[PDB]
């Protein structure tokens, strides 16, 4: 690109702004090869999304029901009371598990095959009539761009996604790392911060693991840990 | 063609002559010719075998709910002979007549058309036909044309040997028949799954237990009745 | 490897690999029956 | 040229990269004279595919043993429950039973690598075709290779070649493991492997007793 991540520095041959967020920033050189580049633009695309959504519902969860944990989301009563059927309707997570594995298995091949032969699984299967445009790798549109949002700019647009996204995936950073030392939603420790700056910051609480050692789920103990030794 | 995986490429070995060629081979198996021939002839007799084993299994336990037809062996009449060792005749009788048939669709494979005349009665003689789709005699009728109803032939085939693999492991699994296990999966949808109790993580792993015996008293035989490779169940 | 298989099979490498294994023999023999002073069993 | 085993190390000038797995690792130029090669060619590919149903065999039966599904003997101790299950089957017996079944068909192999193609001439029971040999350590045919994976395409039997090779290798490292860890913890290695699962931080070789004496 032009703006680039540090003064003085130069952007990589390989790097020179076909891609929106191009800010020549490759130290380890990882797309030097436009193959791999491809692959890594596609992982970036969807890491970005994932958690433009994840941050998305860790700050609404805290808004709708701020008594739960997100980091503990995943406990069956932690679940919103809904009937799943059977005797008493009470969860069970492997069929929960198994709706969540066929259904994106299916749509993540369909996106794996897009990304090795570009234009190759456009068509609904289906109804043949159906049919997606995908003007760019990453970029589908038709009924995922149902507003025609890209019509205008393209790449402004893309740039403002791309952005938006790595903050997403920074902040996700972020909120794993605060939910591990602290024990508590991003906005507990917003407001923990704000009450008392000097007595509630990093420097007192990346020493500790709030997480416990392990949990017991429904009859199997899922291990757990930190993304850091704290103890 | 229609290719298994839309997108994708079929390999250079299946052209797409074949019945039911959607270009899935991705080991290989039948990149030599004269094995694809006989693979070929191997899926047909497979498909059937297990369409008639599905079919059979689905009517007996409609028309027996009280008989479980993987011990339906050991409840199986005996119209023949006062005896239990009437079984061993009734399998002599079997081998003779499946080495007879076998042997003739075995030759018709090797040498085609050698295998079209009556042995009995000279006049009688099936008409030219293909390897593997014998027709005259054994095709009174065909209502459409021969290519769509191969390709559902070998469609309904398919889905009758995953069936019966399917009816193998949950009668393993569950010690009941096909529609008993439907129907406990459409009472409790999401704790009745193979997802359900079956977990396997690096802490623990949570493996069913097989129902059936691991043996059975046939007349003082101890026919050996294992679960199929239940130490590697999930 | 041919260099080194021709120096292998010089007469001093031949004859230290050859009297081992003789006199292994010998001792083994000797291990396994000891103290054999006629040919009887 | 290709990928090799120390980069920026020029391969030994005597591995051309024609066989499967040529990374160009002799230090010792083991494998100078071409013979040599071809004879040590066979003896990495019998080692391997021993190697390869070997750890298969001690790993399917003692990840079903962690199961508790069976009680399968740890592979360090199957010959001695075998023996104390089987009075009426001799050591020496079984023993002379596999010498005779292993010598034939090595002799067969051996008398193959000192004239390829000799065994296809139908001495044993009419066997021609099966018994010629695709190449060395390759022997093919409707016997060996009854799905055909080597008579379809030449780069499917090159990468499954590379497969086989990289895979056996693999096993081989793996049942030096399955000894040296068997010495120094007195368990299996699903065992070993369930332990470490357990407590990684705790279970290590460092902990075991016997890779570092002193006490620490
Ligand atoms: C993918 C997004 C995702 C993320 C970031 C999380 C994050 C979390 N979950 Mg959650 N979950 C996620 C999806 C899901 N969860 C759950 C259900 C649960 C439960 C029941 C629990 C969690 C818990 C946790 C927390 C602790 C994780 C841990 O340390 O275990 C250690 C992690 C491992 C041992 C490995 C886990 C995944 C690993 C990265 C590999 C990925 C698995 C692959 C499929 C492996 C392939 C297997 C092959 C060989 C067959 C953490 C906040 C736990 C918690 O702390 O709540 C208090 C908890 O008890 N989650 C379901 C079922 C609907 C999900 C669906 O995708
Ligand atoms: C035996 C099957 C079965 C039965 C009788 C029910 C029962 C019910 N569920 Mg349940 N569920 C069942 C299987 C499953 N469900 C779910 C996931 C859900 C969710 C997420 C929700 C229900 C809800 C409902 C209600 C929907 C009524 C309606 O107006 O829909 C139109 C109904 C009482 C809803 C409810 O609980 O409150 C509105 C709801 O939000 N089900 C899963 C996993 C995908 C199942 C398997
Ligand atoms: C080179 C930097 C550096 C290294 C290698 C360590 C090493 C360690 N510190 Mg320390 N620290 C370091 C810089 C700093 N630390 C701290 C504040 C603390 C606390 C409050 C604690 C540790 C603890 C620990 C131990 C457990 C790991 C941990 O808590 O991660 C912390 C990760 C960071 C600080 C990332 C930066 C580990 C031996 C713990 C300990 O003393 O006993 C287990 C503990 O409670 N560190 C600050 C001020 C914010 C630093 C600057
Ligand atoms: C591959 C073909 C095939 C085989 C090996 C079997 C096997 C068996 N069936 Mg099943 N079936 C088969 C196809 C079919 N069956 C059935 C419907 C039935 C019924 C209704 C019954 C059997 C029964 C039996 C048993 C005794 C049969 C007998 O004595 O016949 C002698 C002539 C035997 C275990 C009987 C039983 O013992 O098990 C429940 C029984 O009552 N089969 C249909 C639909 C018409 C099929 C097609
Ligand atoms: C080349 C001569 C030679 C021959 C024919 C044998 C023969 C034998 N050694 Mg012997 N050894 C020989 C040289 C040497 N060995 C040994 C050290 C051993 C040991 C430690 C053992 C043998 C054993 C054996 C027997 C089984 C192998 C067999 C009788 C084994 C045995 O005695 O019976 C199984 C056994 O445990 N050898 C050394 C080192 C000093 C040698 C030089
Ligand atoms: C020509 C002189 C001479 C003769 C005829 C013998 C003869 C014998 N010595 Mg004496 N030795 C002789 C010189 C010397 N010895 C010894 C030191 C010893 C010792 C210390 C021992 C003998 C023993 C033996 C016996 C070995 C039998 C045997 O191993 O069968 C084995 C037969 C074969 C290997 C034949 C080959 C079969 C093939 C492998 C198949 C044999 C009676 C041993 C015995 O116990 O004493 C009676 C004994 O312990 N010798 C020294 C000093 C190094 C000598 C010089
Ligand atoms: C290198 C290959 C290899 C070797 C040397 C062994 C060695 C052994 N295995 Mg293993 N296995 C091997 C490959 C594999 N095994 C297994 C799965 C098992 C199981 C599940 C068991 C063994 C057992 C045994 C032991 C008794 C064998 C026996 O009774 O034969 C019986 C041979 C016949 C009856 C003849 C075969 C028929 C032939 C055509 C005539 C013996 C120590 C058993 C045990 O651990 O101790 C008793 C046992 O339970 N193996 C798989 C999968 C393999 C691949
Ligand atoms: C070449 C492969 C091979 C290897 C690495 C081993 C090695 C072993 N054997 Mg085995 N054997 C092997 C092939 C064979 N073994 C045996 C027959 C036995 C028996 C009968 C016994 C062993 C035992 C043992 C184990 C302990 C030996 C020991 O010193 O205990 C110290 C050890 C794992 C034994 C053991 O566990 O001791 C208690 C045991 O009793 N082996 C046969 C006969 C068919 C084999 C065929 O090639
Ligand atoms: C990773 C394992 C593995 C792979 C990829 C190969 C690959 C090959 N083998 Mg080898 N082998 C392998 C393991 C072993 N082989 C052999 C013994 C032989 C012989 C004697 C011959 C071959 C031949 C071949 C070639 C053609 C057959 C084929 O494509 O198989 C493809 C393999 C797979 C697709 C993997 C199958 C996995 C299997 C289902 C798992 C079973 C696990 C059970 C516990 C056992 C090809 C180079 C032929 C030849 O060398 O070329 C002309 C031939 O004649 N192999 C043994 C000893 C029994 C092994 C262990
Ligand atoms: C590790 C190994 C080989 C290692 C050698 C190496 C690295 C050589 C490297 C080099 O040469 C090169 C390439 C080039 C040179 O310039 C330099 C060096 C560096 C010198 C072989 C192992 C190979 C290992 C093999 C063959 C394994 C087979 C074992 C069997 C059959 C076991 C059977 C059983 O275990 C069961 C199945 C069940 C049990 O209950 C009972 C029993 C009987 C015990």
């Amino acid at each position: 690109g032009r703006r680039l991540w540090a003064p003085g520095v130069e952007a990589p041959s390989y790097l020179n702004g076909e891609l929106a967020g191009d800010y020549g920033w490759d130290p380890l050189g990882l797309g030097a090869k436009p193959e791999a580049l491809k692959w890594y633009r596609q992982a970036e695309l969807v890491h970005a999304r994932w958690a433009m959504l994840a941050v998305a519902g860790i700050l609404a969860q805290e808004i709708v029901k701020p008594g739960v944990f997100f980091y503990n989301a995943g406990l069956p009563e932690n679940l919103p009371g809904i009937n799943f059927g059977g005797p008493e309707g009470k969860v069970n997570l492997g069929g929960l598990l198994a709706w969540e594995f066929l259904l994106f298995h299916w749509v993540e091949v369909r996106r794996w095959q897009d990304i090795k032969k570009k234009d190759s699984v456009n068509q609904d299967p289906i109804f043949k009539g159906n049919k997606v445009p995908n003007p760019e790798l990453g970029y589908p549109g038709g009924i995922f761009d149902p507003f025609g949002f890209s019509k205008g700019n393209f790449k402004e647009v893309q740039t403002k996604e791309i952005k938006n996204g790595r903050l997403a995936m920074v902040a996700f950073v972020g909120f794993i790392i605060q939910a591990q030392a602290t024990g508590q939603g991003p906005l507990a420790n917003l407001g923990a911060h704000l009450a008392n700056p000097f007595g509630n910051n990093i420097t007192k609480n990346i020493g500790t693991c709030a997480i416990p050692s392990s949990v017991d789920v429904q009859g199997i103990t899922i291990p757990l840990t930190c993304l850091w030794p704290g103890h | 063609r229609a290719l298994w995986l839309p997108g994708g490429d079929a390999p250079a070995h299946l052209d797409g002559s074949l019945p039911g060629d959607f270009g899935f081979d991705p080991l290989g198996l039948g990149a030599d010719p004269e094995r694809l021939a006989w693979f070929a002839e191997s899926e047909r007799v497979h498909a059937r075998w297990a369409m008639l084993a599905v079919a059979g299994i689905a009517v007996q336990e409609v028309v027996r709910p009280d008989v479980f037809w993987y011990e339906a062996a050991l409840k199986s009449p005996m119209p023949f002979g006062n005896s239990p060792a009437a079984i061993l005749g009734l399998v002599a009788f079997e081998l003779f007549a499946m080495h007879f048939v076998e042997v003739r669709r075995a030759y018709d494979f090797k040498n085609p058309g050698s295998q079209d005349q009556d042995p009995i009665f000279s006049n009688n003689k099936l008409p030219k036909h293909e390897v593997g789709y014998p027709g005259g005699i054994f095709a009174p009728v065909i209502p459409g044309d021969l290519a769509e109803l191969k390709l559902k032939e070998i469609k309904n085939g398919r889905l009758a040997m995953l069936a019966f693999a399917g009816f193998v492991m949950q009668a393993q699994v569950t010690g009941k028949g096909p529609l008993a296990s439907l129907g406990d999966h459409l009472s409790n949808p999401i704790g009745t799954t193979i997802f359900s109790k079956a977990v396997v993580i690096p802490g623990q792993a949570i493996v069913p237990p097989c129902m059936i015996p691991s043996s059975v008293e046939y007349h003082g035989i101890t026919i050996p009745t294992p679960c199929f490779l239940s130490g590697l169940w999930p | 490897m041919k260099n080194f298989t021709t120096y292998l099979s010089t007469a001093p490498v031949v004859a230290l690999i050859w009297f081992t294994f003789t006199a292994g023999l010998l001792i083994e023999i000797n291990r396994f029956f000891p103290d054999p002073l006629v040919f009887s069993f | 040229d290709r990928q090799v085993w120390f980069p920026g190390n020029a391969p030994a000038p005597h591995l051309d990269g024609s066989l499967p797995g040529d990374f160009g690792f002799d230090p010792l130029s083991l494998g100078s004279d071409p013979q040599l090669l071809k004879w040590f060619q066979q003896a990495e590919l019998v080692h391997g595919r021993t190697a390869m149903t070997a750890v298969a065999g001690i790993l399917f039966p003692a990840v079903a043993t962690k199961a508790g599904v069976v009680n399968i003997p740890q592979w360090y101790d199957a010959g001695s429950v075998w023996v104390q299950n089987n009075p009426n089957f001799p050591f020496a017996a079984l023993l002379f039973i596999q010498i005779i079944l292993t010598g034939w068909v090595e002799t067969k192999r051996w008398l193959d690598f000192k004239n390829p193609g000799s065994q296809a001439d139908g001495s044993f029971l009419g066997v021609t075709d099966d018994f010629k040999g695709v190449a060395n350590g390759y022997p093919g045919g409707k016997l060996f290779d009854p799905f055909g994976l080597s008579r379809g395409s030449e780069g499917q039997l090159q990468k499954y070649q590379e497969n086989e090779i990289k895979n056996g290798r693999l096993a081989m490292v793996a049942f030096l493991g399955f000894i040296a860890q068997h010495a120094a913890t007195g368990k299996g290695p699903i065992d070993n492997l369930a332990d470490h699962l357990a407590n990684p931080t705790a279970v290590t070789f460092a902990t075991n007793g016997v890779s570092l004496p002193f006490v620490h």
